């Protein structure tokens, strides 16, 4: 099988600046003059892959002028002349010279924007869930940058660990921010034994705590 | 518009079977070679199989040989992948893709120009579990609302808001795998607080359990 290797694997870029992704094949992809059987694909978060470049250098339908492909034989390059927010996602090269078609590992294009503070929201467990004997308390961190932020759960001012899980969205195609959701899981009995539920969000010099009282 | 619509994914036991479909519209189906590509959870893209325009030639990844069969019904504009002797390694989103134009003796390649939306195959001995959908509501001028989609198996769950009419400011988060082996996911939206007294409904689809839940968030 033909092996495809991409470099780099992660690419952080400031909007407006150029980006370059290398793809190298283990065997020549030049079938004949002008026919390098090498494609480039973008996969945006939660979407199907989409064609950018085919046969080494040809822009596909609807692909902006900012995208170009070059190279021959074993060495290929995708260039984005000016990176825009909507370019965020994973970039894959693929050879179509021989079966099996083979892909590069993927390059994650990240967008380097200004620091944005999250909008923080806390949600109590629903009355409906409490009937099942479990309480999920949810904290939302909305539209922040950079990715690095810490959630600290507090129950009657006592620090919590090992009873929460969180996940983070991929970079937003419009504003280049992340969002985070954290769930604190307690038994109904433990939940009803305490009053103040607090989610503390730390980002650099700022900590923001949103809270609720169970009785209220 | 040239479009590919997929179906047939689900949860199966090891050694089980499943058939995937990929229906084409807005183009002459028989004029094009067709291709299956898969993506394992958190992984890259892997080629599975290709078929010529007529169906006369078929091509397979070594790991699926003797197990998978690619076929097509050109009168029905449909590409198939018969998946027998299913293995845990087959767990993936499966995409179909439009391949080389095949109305000349030698086909002409223009990339994999159109892709289907994907269909998910999960291979596990674990039973399916439908989700329990709970409201996320506060206990300011902008309010957040949401739904917590708890204790389901397997992935995936899709969430829309107001039957797809509400899209701006929607964040549907990656699921977490709980210690129970069940997934939990949240979906949120930010709305004006002034009009809370407007209806907001999350629409939660879980294909493997044949379950759709609509939850009005008060």
């Amino acid at each position: 099988d033909i092996v495809m290797t991409q470099s780099p694997l992660s690419l952080p870029v400031t909007p407006g600046e150029p980006a370059s992704i290398s793809c190298r094949s283990s065997q020549s992809l030049l079938y004949s003059i002008g026919y390098n059987y090498l494609d480039w694909y973008l996969q945006k978060s939660g979407q199907s892959p989409q064609l950018l470049i085919y046969l080494g250098s040809n822009r596909a339908s609807g692909v902006p002028d900012r995208f170009s492909g070059s190279g021959s034989g074993t060495d290929f390059t995708l260039k984005i002349s000016r990176v825009e927010a909507e370019d965020v996602g994973f970039y894959y090269c693929m050879q179509a010279l021989q079966t099996p078609y083979t892909f590069g590992q993927g390059t994650k294009l990240e967008i380097k924007r200004t620091v944005a503070a999250p909008s923080v929201f806390i949600f109590p467990p629903s009355d409906e869930q409490l009937k099942s004997g479990t309480a999920s308390v949810v904290c939302l961190l909305n539209n922040f940058y950079p990715r690095e932020a810490k959630v600290q759960w507090k129950v009657d001012n006592a620090l919590q660990s090992g009873n929460s899980q969180e996940s983070v969205t991929e970079q937003d195609s419009k504003d280049s921010t992340y969002s985070l959701s954290s769930t604190l899981t307690l038994s109904k009995a433990d939940y009803e034994k305490h009053k103040v539920y607090a989610c503390e969000v730390t980002q650099g010099t700022t900590s923001v705590t949103k809270s609720f009282n169970r009785g209220e | 518009e040239v479009q590919l619509v997929e179906s047939g994914g689900g949860l199966e036991q090891p050694g089980g079977s499943l058939r995937l479909s990929c229906a084409g519209s807005g183009f002459t189906f028989r004029d094009y070679a067709m291709t299956w590509v898969r993506q394992a959870p958190g992984k890259g893209l892997e080629w599975v199989s290709s078929i010529s325009g007529s169906g006369g030639n078929t091509y397979y990844a070594d790991s699926v040989k003797g197990r998978f069969t690619i076929s097509r019904d050109n009168s029905k504009n449909t590409l198939y992948l018969q998946m027998n002797s299913l293995r845990a390694e087959d767990t993936a989103v499966y995409y179909c893709a439009k391949d080389r134009l095949s109305i000349t003796i030698r086909p002409r390649y223009y990339g994999l120009d159109v892709w289907g939306q994907g269909t998910t195959v999960t291979v596990s001995s674990a039973s399916t579990k439908g989700p329990s959908v709970f409201p996320l509501a506060p206990c300011e001028s902008t309010a957040a609302l949401g739904c917590l989609v708890k204790d389901y198996f397997p992935e995936p769950v899709t969430v829309s808001w107001n039957s797809g009419a509400l899209t701006s400011g929607v964040h549907t988060f990656p699921a977490v795998l709980q210690s129970s082996g069940l997934y939990s996911l949240s979906s949120v939206v930010t709305v004006p607080s002034s009009s809370l007294g407007k209806t907001y409904t999350c629409n939660v689809d879980h294909k493997p359990s044949n379950t759709k839940v609509d939850k009005r968030v008060e």
